[PDB]
RNA sequence: UUCAAAUGAGAACUUUGAAGACUGAAGUGGGGAAAGGUUCCACGUCAACAGCAGUUGGACGUGGGUUAGUCGAUCCUAAGA
């Protein structure tokens, strides 16, 4: 249930034909969609570092491929819905080309 | 009417 | 402005001392008809010339 | 690190043991005023029961003005019944 | 005002609109038995007159503040 | 409460002036309390006693 | 909380604009306790508020 | 827990209080009874003495209670400074002869002087007090033991104080042994019963502030009216208990005293030789406002002791205030004066120039305390006078809202949300109104006795003793009704104490 | 425009931080005249208003604040009255 995995995401085909002043927020929403698909939890917490990685080349220059670490976790809160939540971090690597998804200890 | 009864008893005790 | 005359400043001071709501111990009075201040003023709503 | 950590920990003064758990000495006044600040609304009224009485009465009388959507007790913009200019080839008075 | 006491050895009074610096000096010297260095006056937005009164270094404003009561 | 005009009418001029000065001092002493407490009713009595004394003097 | 007054006062004290001055988000209650320029100076020296050195404008190309 | 470290600290805190009590009782006899010092001059000298003694022995250590000298009406709080002596005169200049002793500082004959003080070391504290009495001198006698015993209601009061003190001492001594008690094991029920019947025998009612309670480190009951606590086992006698006794938190049932514990006794008896009738015994505060009323019986004063609520914080604009707050919070949670916080206060040598140095420091400290008090950081420990109200006014009263009247502009909150008598639905505000609303404004004289004890097998009485609080010999009446259960038990207790073991700490020379 | 945290019953709109942009010295800057008149600042604070929202506000309630021999008026005269 509690698991961490590396993934890579193709943002090019997800942002194909999107307004320049909407491309990066759409990348945020699509990353949340990606995490919800793979893990199956609605609450998704990005890191400000991942936000920086998306917004580095501005609204209309987001990278075509990104390398993510999705870590599912418990909610230690008093009581909440979504007893689990996903937490997405960036992986800063040479280039995200040529990789596949692997589980992490 | 509890205040009535307690004031009645209190009058009773203070008058004697 | 900022180089007012004392007449204007005196009128302004009267207006400041008037710019209040109504006290609460007037609600509690025998035969009280007054429930609010109908001559209340605000710099943006009405100008006092 | 251990030198610093052994200097770090505390002795637990008596101020803590008394007033850590406790709070609300000289509780919240209403208008957030100090001990000597001259609150006009509530100087005359001494007791809280009649203070609440007055507040409830003000909230009761505020309603018909709040229904007419005034910005306060000072918005008395009075609208006319009819405007002359709205009723009226050559020069016209509007575009 | 309370800070101005220890700051500059200064008292702060509300005085009459009809008054002036000479009368304020004379009145403080008569009532509280002190020499005054200077007086500075303003008219408040609420219509009264405020007076800052700087005393000489011989006399201390703390004593007068304790003598009055505040 | 306060002073009595029939009592003051017997007094002399200097006694009256001294009483006036004392009343003024008392009123000033009350006006430093009035800024800390809102309600202070003695000020009414002394403030009217001053007027009574002045009336007697002018008489 | 609301550290608007504190940011304003820290700018006015350090002698820069609000765009520079920096409030560590961890010492929020310690900053919110402050309502005076002396306290803001204490927080400036202890390392709770810093200065954010200048955004550069290089002239190598020129 | 009662370790050797704890109990010897209690001992050396107690006997400092004992020798300071001897010092004051020294000085007063030097001044008045012998062939003349004022109250505030006694007080700071006593505190100087206590700190000069404390320095020799021993980190948190000092004066729990600043030395309070009540006179003839005041239940507690009177302990003024040297700042305030002319202020007291020119405030009370128009009032009448009553409170002349407290106003001027010179004590009169027949003046019932209740001294009280306390000292603490690392939170382990010891309080004490003694009601002594002035009585004029013998001049034709060679030794001049002063003439006349006391006779009236004050004598009643002193008698009830001493007898209640010894009886509760003996009760808490039998707490060790589940035997050596007349069945006529120990409870606040029994304690309140025996002290109430003593008070009723001597016709001197119990004051609301009096209590008997447990103590722990830093938690004595020094304040008892301002600061709150959940864990408080002990007994009190307030207006609620008065009305309940007329009818028929501080729980009294689930309370049986145990071994290895430290307790405070503090008994206050208000005498009734007049009053004519059944009536209530409550407290009224003393303010510095001449202008709230016209009547001459009122006292006008300023309390000297403060206490600071370490839960709150607020940056001051004023350098003097911030420095004074440093000086305060480097002291402890116990009440304090402005004279205690200073440079020359212990008076290693004593002259007029050092007193002048202290006066100047005080002139600055009052400015600091102005801002420290306008913000709710420190508060005053109030000056309370005992005042009598007959039940007639209360029962004929009209309270249009009961159980809902706050007082709303009382600053402490805890004396505001009191509800002294829940039955009849009257609060402290309307009770004050009724107390003022009558020409039967009868103020009572009060006598006070305070001790500290600890239960190990013996009762180690860290205060009191015969050197300390030997009573001024008097001539009272209503001397203890025989022919009841409880009186048989009390006399058996007094006889049986002579064998139970009561250890008592002596003063230091 | 975005991300996290804090606050809070509740956060697209509040606060801090982390990013991305904009005004681009004939400014979305810093000051003033006329006019306005307390709108300035603080503490509480959400019934009505801010064409969505609102824990926020130029709102609501309570206070604080404008210190001159040297800056100005005051004085001089201009067209004129």
């Amino acid at each position: 249930d509690v698991v961490t995995r590396e993934y890579t995401i193709n943002l090019h085909k997800r942002l194909h034909g999107v307004s320049f002043k909407k491309r990066a927020p759409r990348a945020v929403k699509e990353i949340k969609k990606f995490a919800k698909l793979h893990m199956g939890t609605d609450d998704v917490r990005l890191a400000p570092e991942l936000n920086q990685a998306i917004w580095k080349r501005g609204v209309k220059g987001v990278e075509y491929r990104l390398r993510l670490r999705i870590s599912r976790k418990r909610n230690e809160e008093e009581d909440a819905k979504n007893p689990l939540f996903s937490y997405v971090e960036p992986v800063l690597v040479a280039s995200a080309k040529g990789l596949q998804t692997v589980v992490v200890e | 009417s509890s205040l009535t009864l307690v004031k009645e008893a209190l009058w009773s005790v203070i008058d004697d | 402005a900022a180089q007012k005359s004392f007449r204007i400043k005196q009128k302004m001071a009267k207006a400041k001392k008037q710019n209040r709501p109504l006290p609460q111990w007037i609600r509690l009075r025998t035969n009280n008809t007054i429930r609010y201040n109908a001559k209340r003023r605000n710099w943006r709503r009405t100008k006092m010339n | 690190q251990n030198r610093a950590a052994r200097k770090n920990r505390y002795v637990e003064r008596g101020s803590d043991v008394v007033f850590g758990d406790q709070d609300a000495l000289t509780a919240s006044t209403e208008n957030g005023v100090k001990l000597r600040q001259t609150d006009r609304l509530l100087d005359g009224v001494a007791d809280g029961s009649m203070r609440s009485k007055a507040d409830r009465m003000a909230k009761m009388e505020r309603r018909e003005r709040n229904r007419h959507a005034k910005q306060g007790e000072s918005d008395r913009h009075n609208a006319v019944s009819l405007s002359k200019h709205l009723f009226s080839v050559g020069k016209t008075d509007f575009r | 005002a309370m800070k101005k006491v220890e700051d500059g050895n200064i008292l702060v009074f509300q005085v009459s609109m009809k008054a002036n610096k000479y009368q304020i000096k004379k009145a403080v010297k008569e009532l509280y038995e002190v020499d005054v260095l200077k007086v500075n006056t303003l008219v408040r937005p609420n219509g009264t007159k405020k007076a800052y009164v700087r005393l000489t270094a011989d006399y201390d404003a703390l004593d007068i503040a304790n003598r009055i009561g505040y | 409460a306060g002073v009595k005009a029939y009592e003051l009418r017997t007094k002399s001029k200097e006694q009256l002036a001294s009483q006036l000065v004392d009343l003024k001092k008392e009123l000033a002493e009350l006006k430093v309390q009035k800024l800390s407490r809102p309600s202070l009713p003695k000020i009414k009595t002394v403030r009217k006693s001053i007027a009574c004394v002045l009336t007697v003097i002018n008489e | 909380a609301n550290l608007r007054t504190q940011k304003r006062l820290a700018a006015s004290v350090v002698g820069v604009g609000k765009r520079k001055v920096w409030l560590d988000p961890n010492e929020t209650s310690e900053i919110a306790q402050a309502n005076s320029r002396n306290a803001i100076r204490k927080l400036v020296k202890n390392g709770t508020i810093v200065k954010k050195a200048v955004t550069v404008h290089s002239k190598s190309r020129t | 827990i009662l370790q050797e470290s704890v109990l010897n600290k209690y001992r050396t805190a107690g006997q400092i209080a004992q020798t300071a009590l001897k010092y004051v009782t020294s000085l007063i006899n030097d001044s008045y009874h012998s062939k003349q010092l004022t109250v505030p001059e006694l007080c700071l000298l006593t505190d100087s003495f206590i700190l000069t003694r404390l320095e020799q022995y021993y980190n948190e250590r000092g004066i729990a209670i600043p030395t309070t000298i009540d006179i003839d009406q005041i239940s507690g709080g009177w302990c003024p400074e040297i700042d305030d002596t002319q202020n007291l005169l020119n405030w009370n200049k128009g009032k009448d002869s009553t409170f002349a002793s407290s106003v001027t500082g010179t004590l009169r004959p027949g003046d019932l002087v209740k001294i009280t003080l306390g000292v603490h070391i690392d939170g382990y504290t010891s309080e004490v007090s003694h009601t002594m009495v002035i009585y004029p001198v013998d001049e034709t006698k060679p030794i001049l033991q002063p003439t006349g015993p006391l006779l009236g209601g004050k004598a009643d009061a002193v008698a009830a104080a001493h007898i209640a003190m010894e009886t509760v001492v003996a009760l808490l001594a039998c707490a060790l042994t589940p035997e050596k008690l007349p069945a006529s094991g120990i409870t606040g029920q029994l304690i309140r019963t025996i002290v109430d019947t003593i008070a009723r025998s001597y016709n001197c009612g119990v004051v609301p502030g009096s209590r008997v309670r447990r103590i722990r480190r830093f938690l004595a009951g020094q304040n008892e009216g301002i600061v709150a606590e959940r864990e408080y086992k002990g007994v009190v006698w307030t207006e609620s208990h008065q009305e309940a006794d007329l009818l028929s938190a501080i729980p009294s049932d689930d309370f049986v005293v145990q071994s290895g514990e430290v307790y405070l006794i503090d008994l206050k008896m208000a005498s009734l030789e007049h009053c004519t009738k059944k009536g209530l015994v409550t407290l009224e505060t003393v303010d510095s406002y001449t202008g709230k009323s016209h009547k001459a019986g009122e006292l006008i004063a300023r309390p000297g002791a403060y206490v600071r609520d370490f839960a709150q914080t607020h940056i001051l604009k004023l350098k003097t205030s911030r420095q004074l707050l440093t000086k305060i919070d480097k002291q402890g949670v116990y009440p304090f004066k402005l004279s205690h916080l200073s440079s020359n206060f212990p008076f290693v040598h004593e002259n007029e120039e050092e007193l002048q140095s202290l006066k100047k420091d005080l002139k600055s400290f009052r400015l600091g305390m102005s801002e420290i008090s306008n913000n709710y950081l420190c508060v005053e420990s109030p000056i309370q006078i005992a005042r009598w109200v007959p039940w007639d006014h209360i029962l004929k009263a009209t309270n249009p809202n009961g159980n809902l009247s706050y007082d709303a502009t009382s600053t402490l909150t805890l004396p505001g949300h009191e509800l002294p008598l829940p039955k009849l639905g009257v609060s402290a505000i309307k009770l004050k109104s009724l107390m003022n609303s009558t020409k039967e404004s009868i103020s009572l004289p009060v006598a006070r006795e305070c001790n500290t004890i600890v239960l190990c097998p013996e009762l180690l009485r860290l205060t009191g003793g015969s050197k300390t609080c030997q009573p001024s010999w008097i001539h009272s009446q209503h001397e203890l009704n025989p022919q009841d259960s409880i009186v048989q038990g009390i006399f058996q207790l007094a006889t049986l104490a002579k064998d139970l073991l009561l250890k008592e700490t002596q003063p230091m020379k």
